[PDB]
């Protein structure tokens, strides 16, 4: 379900150049996540922001690893 | 107004 | 002029961000979606909001205030403002008076022992309502918030 | 993008995963079918986390949104802008100036000197093991030296902030954005020997602009501020390189209107907060000082914190500790360093006693009588907690006595059972002057709103009359003590040489020896208490009787005038004195005794019996105000002259300027409460016979020069 999901690695395409690569912490009815540990990438850049939320809107992909997805 | 606190 | 006070939907979403983007403009502190979430989703009947019956858009709330309530110490039950906003359109009318009386009452009724909120000591707007209300300063934060400015500690004593 | 570089980042952002896989169908189809209310997450998980977090897209609280002009962007740290000394002067100009508004302004640390991308190169660098080479000696040498010496006073704040001597992020923020320099950064005279060499190299150098003279000066206050870590590893008390960072700032301030400064654009942004990890919402720079007079106030303020090395007795230290930091508030340097230089590593107060024996002397001074227990050594920790609480800002400070009053009440206690006579009335002392600070520093807040000011003022003066009532008994018996004394030499006189008389005066010369000092001292430390706590007494008793005053033209009451819903007054009165409810001695008055005392002053007569009971009260307000200021003549006049004139002990040797600066503010008060006395007076008179009178309302206002404890009570009209 929605509930395994939690704590698991996943990667947050938004908009812009940028992937937010982070653990889901929280999900609300409205899909906006709750991520810890969260890494910006912007290209060949890369840095930690910590506990980010992403509203619906700037969620442009969600992708997880296959492997961890079979886990 | 609650604070924001990292 | 129609103002409606009534309590928060929480399934309704144009109400909650109706609610986030009046309290983002009016309060300094940022706020993001999780700390609204935080309190709306746990304490819904704690979220009052004011409506304009006659306005363009009778839906759409012109003032909120976001509270909660948790066991203080061990022994007593403590409400906290968290959040009151009105618009800038329909401030001076009491309306965000009538918000905090309408959200205490609540909490009282849930038995709260005493209601606690933090507010600017430069906001003399904000600290007129309360102490009018009984609010009374109870500590003096230095350069609590965001903008460096110093906090007081309103608690209003209810049993 | 258009950069190559972030066309080929592009290509292989997600290499170190194999294979993913697009979820963002399936989370839509689970979340649409969840209830609104509903929140997916880890049950022993806490909602009350996610309110510290970050949001993207948002403009307040995403770091990578924030807006940089293109010199911001690149600003490569190798190149050399022209002009080279005008750049590298301005540049170092700017850094000293992001220091003061760090430390001095209490601005955030990415704002002001990691806002520097000079300082940031150099600290990348010393985290793997100068970190710029540009071709041109000033940027290379001469700034890479300041930037060195700039990042070494940065570790040495760590070193104090580590102490925990000070609240993070209140009094300092140590915002270090996950850096950790561990062991690499060099050492103090690596440090000082580059600042040394970039200075003879300046000599040398040929051109001889006013930017010169100002860079030589910035490589010299920075050498100074190097030296601050002197005061905390040595434990120095020379103020040598403290005078020379005050005539080195001196000469920089008649600088500063002659040329104007502008760095290179792009070598102070926000740039850090944007590409560097931050936990943190964006933040805008704040306005840097003008001038340099930050160092002189930090260097005035260590010279302050080094002098309480000079005490000779415990009082003196007990003086420093309430003049130091009182009139305003100190440096957060200073602040930091007087608990660590007063209690060192050792395990001992200033290199001179041991925690127990500084105890010892405190109640030797206060007692006069020569003394491993469990209590002595718990009220020695209570007893330094209660020094280093006196570094704390001014909000903090009155913070920290609401956690003493009930361990000295239950300290004192303890003392009580066990029947240690001499312990418990030292605790006593302490407990009972912390309920008088603790509630008149509120005053200084504006903690307490005008209806409140007769429920304090009164329980102050209540508490003033039992501190007094106790210290003159104590007192009594240190006279007591020396009349004895007194009477072994008469008895001598009278005497013949004998068996009976070589007892006599081997009794004598004894108390002489070990006693009679110590009482002549604690008798006169005790005479300055009476006028210190008489004055405190008379100042409350005047708001008193001016609050009466007030309340008999029915211009204010002890209570809320507007009329709420939700609680009474007995109940806002309660949680008022809350802080005081479990301490037994002196107990709180029940709130029916607040409110029959305060029944007591009003005026309730009307027409000509109302004139001469309120010409009674106001002729108290300017006769007292006049005793009021006549004692605090002779305290100043004591503090000028010693304490060794025979009458007054103040022990304010270390603190003297302060302290005569305190009375002198609390002389300013006192005049103000008369003068405002009798405007009151006319005012109101007069509006009473006019039939149209003024609404006016009460405000506690603070003399601008005068000591805010004892505000203003000032009436004001309301109008609109
Ligand atoms: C404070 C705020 C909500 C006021 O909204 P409002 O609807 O105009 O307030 P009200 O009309 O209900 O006023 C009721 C009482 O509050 C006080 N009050 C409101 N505005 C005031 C003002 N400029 N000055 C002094 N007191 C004021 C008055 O005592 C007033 O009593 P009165 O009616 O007898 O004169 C609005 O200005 C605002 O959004 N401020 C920024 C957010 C904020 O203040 N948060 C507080 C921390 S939770
Ligand atoms: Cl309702
Ligand atoms: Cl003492
Ligand atoms: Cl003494
Ligand atoms: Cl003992
Ligand atoms: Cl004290
Ligand atoms: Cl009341």
């Amino acid at each position: 379900k929605l509930s395994d999901f939690i704590g698991n690695t996943l990667i947050v395409s938004l908009t812009e150049d940028r992937i937010l690569v982070g653990s889901l912490v929280a999900v609300d009815a409205q899909m906006n996540l709750l991520l810890d540990h969260v890494e910006e990438r912007m290209g060949s850049s890369s840095r930690m922001m910590g506990l980010v939320s992403v509203p619906r809107r700037s969620v442009k992909t969600i992708m997880i690893d296959k492997p961890v997805l079979q886990e | 107004m609650l604070r924001f606190v990292g | 002029m129609e103002i409606v006070y009534k309590p928060l939907d929480i399934r309704n979403e144009e109400q909650f961000a109706s609610i986030k983007k009046l309290i983002d403009a009016d309060l300094s502190e940022p706020y993001s979606i999780y700390v609204y979430r935080y309190f709306l989703n746990q304490w819904p009947e704690l979220t009052y909001i004011a409506v304009d019956n006659k306005s363009g858009t009778p839906n759409i709330p012109i003032g909120c205030i976001v509270c909660k309530m948790d066991p203080h110490r061990n022994v007593r039950l403590r409400g906290y403002i968290g959040m009151l906003a009105v618009e800038s359109t329909y401030r001076g009318h009491g309306i965000a008076k009538k918000l905090v009386e309408i959200a205490i009452d609540k909490m009282q009724r849930e038995h709260c022992d005493e209601i606690m909120l933090e507010t600017e000591v430069e906001n003399s707007a904000a600290l007129n309502l309360y102490e009018g209300m009984g609010f009374i300063r109870m500590k003096r934060m230095f350069r609590y918030y965001l903008n460096e400015g110093d906090a007081f500690k309103l608690i209003l004593p209810l049993t | 993008p258009m950069e190559v570089d972030s066309i080929l980042g592009s290509l292989s952002i997600t290499d170190d995963f194999d294979q993913l896989v697009d979820v963002t169908s399936l989370f839509d189809e689970l979340c649409s079918k969840l209830k609104p209310e509903a929140i997916v997450k880890d049950p022993r998980f806490d909602l009350f986390e996610g309110t510290h977090s970050l949001e993207v897209n948002n403009s307040k609280l995403d770091s990578s949104l924030i807006e940089l002009t293109a010199e911001e962007i690149e600003f490569d740290v190798n190149v050399a802008y022209d002009p080279p000394l005008a750049s590298v002067a301005a540049i170092a100009d700017r850094l000293l100036r992001c220091v003061i508004s760090w430390l001095n302004d209490y601005q955030t640390l990415p704002t002001t000197v990691l806002s520097c991308r000079y300082t940031e190169s150099l600290l990348s660098s010393l985290v793997k093991g100068s970190s710029w080479c540009t071709g041109n000696i000033l940027y290379d040498k001469v700034l890479g030296s300041c930037i060195l010496g700039v990042c070494y006073l940065t570790k040495f704040v760590q070193k104090l902030l580590s102490a925990g001597i000070v609240f993070e992020e209140e009094d300092l923020n140590f915002n270090n954005m996950g850096f950790n320099t561990f062991d690499n950064l060099p050492g103090q005279d690596v440090v000082i020997n580059s600042l040394t060499e970039s200075l003879q190299i300046l000599e040398a150098y040929s051109d001889d602009s006013l930017h010169l003279t100002m860079l030589k000066h910035i490589l010299k206050i920075i050498i100074c501020l190097v030296h601050l870590e002197d005061h905390l590893t040595d434990y120095s008390t020379k103020t040598s390189h403290l005078d020379e960072l005050i005539e080195n700032a001196n000469s920089v301030n008649g600088i500063f209107p002659q040329l104007q400064l502008s760095p290179p654009k792009g070598a102070f942004s926000t740039y850090i907060q944007k590409h560097r990890s931050n936990q943190f919402p964006p933040r805008k720079i704040t306005k840097l000082p003008t001038d340099y007079s930050g160092f002189i106030t930090l260097a005035n303020d260590v010279k302050t914190i080094l002098l309480v090395d000079k005490a000779e007795s415990a009082l003196e230290t007990y003086q420093f500790a309430k003049f130091f930091n009182k009139l305003e508030q100190r440096h957060v340097i200073a602040r930091i360093l007087f608990p660590l230089f007063f209690i060192r590593d050792d395990r001992t107060v200033l290199g001179k006693f041991s925690y127990t024996q500084f105890y010892l002397l405190h109640v030797k001074e206060f007692s006069a009588q020569t003394p491993g227990n469990e209590l002595i050594q718990e009220s020695s920790n209570m007893l330094l907690e209660w020094y280093q609480n006196c570094s704390q800002n001014t909000c903090r400070y009155r913070q920290g006595f609401n956690r003493q009053l009930i361990l000295w009440d239950s300290l004192q206690a303890q003392f009580e059972s066990v029947n240690s006579q001499v312990y418990c009335s030292w605790t006593y002392f302490m407990k009972l002057s912390s309920m008088i600070e603790f509630s008149l520093k509120g005053f200084d807040l504006d903690i307490y709103k005008p209806f409140e000011a007769y429920s304090m003022f009164w329980y102050v003066y209540y508490l003033s009359h039992h501190l007094e009532t106790f210290l003159k008994d104590s007192q009594n018996d240190i006279e007591s003590n020396i009349n004895a004394i007194h009477s072994m030499n008469k008895k001598l006189k009278k005497l013949k040489a004998g068996e009976k008389k070589d007892q006599l005066r081997l009794k004598y010369r004894f108390a002489m020896d070990n006693e009679m000092e110590q009482l002549q001292a604690t008798k006169q430390f005790l005479n300055y208490l009476l006028k210190e706590i008489n004055i405190t007494k008379s100042l409350c008793l005047i708001e008193v009787f001016q609050f009466a005053i007030l309340k008999s033209f029915g211009l204010i009451d002890n209570k809320n005038s507007t009329p709420s819903k939700f609680s009474n007054e007995r109940l806002i009165h309660n949680l008022r004195f809350k802080p005081f409810n479990s301490i037994g001695v002196p107990e709180l008055p029940e709130y029916e005794v607040f409110q029959q005392t305060l029944k007591d002053f009003v005026i309730e007569e009307k027409g000509a019996a109302f004139d001469i009971k309120l010409e009674r009260a106001t002729n108290f307000i300017e006769t007292e105000v006049r005793n009021v200021v006549s004692s605090i003549d002779e305290i100043m006049q004591g503090i000028k002259g010693g304490d060794n004139n025979g009458v007054l002990v103040t022990g304010t040797r270390l603190v003297q300027e302060l302290s005569l600066e305190y009375y002198c503010k609390l002389k300013h008060t006192s005049k103000a409460l008369s003068v405002n006395s009798k405007v009151i007076v006319n005012t109101l008179k007069k509006n009473i016979k006019n039939k149209d009178s003024h609404e006016y309302k009460v405000e506690l206002v603070h003399t601008t020069e005068g000591w805010n404890y004892f505000p203003i009570q000032t009436l004001r009209i309301k109008q609109d």
